[PDB]
């Protein structure tokens, strides 16, 4: 919030762990989406 | 943590949320600021250590 | 890695009303061998070299276009099949707001 508290490198390294397994899932996500899109755009076409 | 509230007051604090890039941060979110002054502090009490 | 492809902007030495057989059938074959295209998002942007001026006009694939270039095979000028509702014309417009960039080949030039 307002005032900064203090984090460990341990805590820090495990938080950014944290984002960057949240940000691959997104990722795979948005890919598997996309997955979809196509599909329905080729057999819509097809 | 006392060492963080003492950086609270000095100046550097004042800029390190208007002008970032001068420090190396990344961005003005406290999450980025409470990160780089713990990394700053810890390094300079690990030199004195 | 941010940014989406749109497509492909080409040349053209002299104006014509209609996206050519060529280009359709290279934009389906692009499409087809890489899934990251998506047949909604890209287009294909003609400059036209008009009399000391360049006319810009931007195309859609549609998905019979799509199929009918994925399954052709001939090159020539009048490939049997290439109809007009195989393409259809996008909005496009200039922005003085923002500037984009290029990217060029490492080892060699691109030409």
């Amino acid at each position: 919030e307002a005032k900064p508290k203090f984090l460990s490198k341990a805590e820090r390294e495990a938080e950014a762990l944290k984002r960057r397994q949240q940000e691959v899932e997104e990722r795979q996500r948005m890919l598997e989406e996309e997955r979809k899109k196509r599909k329905q755009f080729q057999d819509l076409g097809r | 943590q006392d060492a963080v509230d003492y950086l609270t007051w000095t100046f550097l604090y004042r800029r390190m949320t208007q002008n970032p890039n001068y420090y190396n941060l990344q961005g003005i979110s406290h999450r980025h600021l409470s990160d780089h002054l713990s990394e700053l502090v810890e390094q300079t009490l690990s030199d004195l250590e | 890695k941010e940014m989406e492809p749109l497509g492909w902007i080409h040349t053209q030495p002299n104006e014509s009303p209609q996206l050519s057989p060529q280009d359709v059938t290279t934009h389906a074959k692009i499409m087809a061998d890489n899934p990251s295209w998506d047949g909604e998002k890209t287009i294909i942007i003609t400059c036209s070299f008009t009399p000391g001026s360049c006319t810009l006009t931007a195309y859609k694939l549609t998905p019979s276009g799509y199929e009918w270039g994925r399954q052709n095979t001939d090159k020539g000028n009048n490939p049997k099949g290439y109809l007009p509702s195989h393409y259809e014309r996008v909005q496009m417009l200039l922005s003085d707001r923002f500037l984009g960039f290029f990217m060029v080949p490492a080892q060699s030039s691109w030409n």
